[PDB]
C-alpha cells in the first residue's frame, strides 16, 4: 500500500 | 497598497506564496483565490460579500491559538487575497508523518492534545473546520506548536444537521457516507479518530467508502490499549456513541500531556 494525500 | 506592503516569494502550493511583510519582516503566506471557485459566501461585519472562509478565519483570529490568524486581506477583480502568518521553520503533519513513520505514542499525544484545544478553540468561536487532517496541520518545529489551517471547507458551527460536505471524504463520518447527514461536533470527533490513528500508525485507517462504513479498525502497528480504545470510540459508527472533545480530553490515554517546548526539544530539535 501507498499513503497519499487527498483532496478536497 | 497590496503588493507595496508585502514582498511575494515563492510558491508553497495549490495558490498560496511565502512572503515576508514589509512593515517588520513578518514571514506571512499569501494566499490567493479565485472568486468564480468560491463555493460558500458570507457578509463581514459590514455587510462586504467575502468567502465564507475570511469570516470563519476573521471569527478565530481573536486572540493567540493553534489556529492560523488571518493578518489581512484584500479584495481583486477576479479574486480575493488573504495574508497569513507563516510559522518558520514549519513542516506540515502530513509530510512530517510520511518522513517519520508512525509516531511515539508520547508525541502523538502532545500533537493530538494541541489539535484538540485548536478545535474547541473554533467551536467557542461559532466555527467548524469541516477538514481536520494532517495535511491540514502545521507544525512551529522549533516552539513544537501546532497550527490548524485552510478554513476553505468551514462553515458555521449550528446544532441542526448538515447536509453539504466539501472536505476530505477519507476523514468523513460513515453518517455522511450512507445518508448524505452529519452533525457538526460527532463528524469532528470521527475525523480526529482518522486522524489519531494516522499518528499512532504512520497511515489512516481507511480509503474506500465500505472501510469506513464496514465499523471495523485493524492496527497494523503495536499501538497501546489505551489509545486503540480512544481511536475506536472516537471511529464509533453511530455519532451518538463517540465521545464529547472533553471525555477525549478525561480519557486516560490523554493524561500528561508534554508541553509545546518539552515536545520540540525531546522530538523536534
Ligand atoms: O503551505 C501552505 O499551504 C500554507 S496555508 C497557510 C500557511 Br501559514 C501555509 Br505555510
Amino acid at each position: 500500500r501507498k499513503r497519499r494525500r487527498h483532496p478536497s | 497598497p497590496l503588493e507595496s506592503q508585502y514582498q511575494v516569494g515563492p510558491l508553497l502550493g495549490s495558490s498560496v506564496y511565502s512572503g515576508i511583510r514589509v512593515s517588520d519582516n513578518l514571514p506571512v503566506a499569501i494566499k490567493h483565490v479565485e472568486k468564480d471557485r468560491i463555493s460558500d459566501w458570507g457578509e463581514l461585519p459590514n455587510g462586504t460579500r467575502v468567502p465564507m472562509e475570511v469570516v470563519l478565519l476573521k471569527k478565530v483570529s481573536s486572540g493567540f491559538s493553534g489556529v492560523i490568524r488571518l493578518l489581512d486581506w484584500f479584495e481583486r477583480p477576479d479574486s480575493f487575497v488573504l495574508i497569513l502568518e507563516r510559522p518558520e521553520p514549519v513542516q506540515d503533519l502530513f509530510d512530517f508523518i510520511t518522513e517519520r513513520g508512525a509516531l511515539q505514542e508520547e508525541l502523538a499525544r502532545s500533537f493530538f492534545w494541541q489539535v484538540l484545544e485548536a478545535v474547541r478553540h473554533c467551536h467557542n468561536c461559532g466555527v467548524l473546520h469541516r477538514d481536520i487532517k494532517d495535511e491540514n496541520i502545521l507544525i512551529d518545529l522549533n516552539r513544537g506548536e501546532l497550527k490548524l489551517i485552510d478554513f476553505g471547507s468551514g462553515a458555521l458551527l449550528k446544532d441542526t444537521v448538515y447536509t453539504d460536505f466539501d472536505g476530505t471524504r477519507v476523514y468523513s463520518p460513515p453518517e455522511w457516507i450512507r445518508y448524505h447527514r452529519y452533525h457538526g461536533r460527532s463528524a469532528a470527533v470521527w475525523s480526529l479518530g482518522i486522524l489519531l490513528y494516522d499518528m499512532v500508525c504512520g497511515d489512516i485507517p481507511f480509503e474506500h467508502d465500505e472501510e469506513i462504513i464496514g465499523g471495523q479498525v485493524f492496527f497494523r502497528q503495536r499501538v497501546s490499549s489505551e489509545c486503540q480504545h480512544l481511536i475506536r470510540w472516537c471511529l464509533a459508527l453511530r455519532p451518538s456513541d463517540r465521545p464529547t472533545f472533553e471525555e477525549i480530553q478525561n480519557h486516560p490515554w490523554m493524561q500528561d500531556v508534554l508541553l509545546p517546548q518539552e515536545t520540540a526539544e525531546i522530538h523536534l530539535h
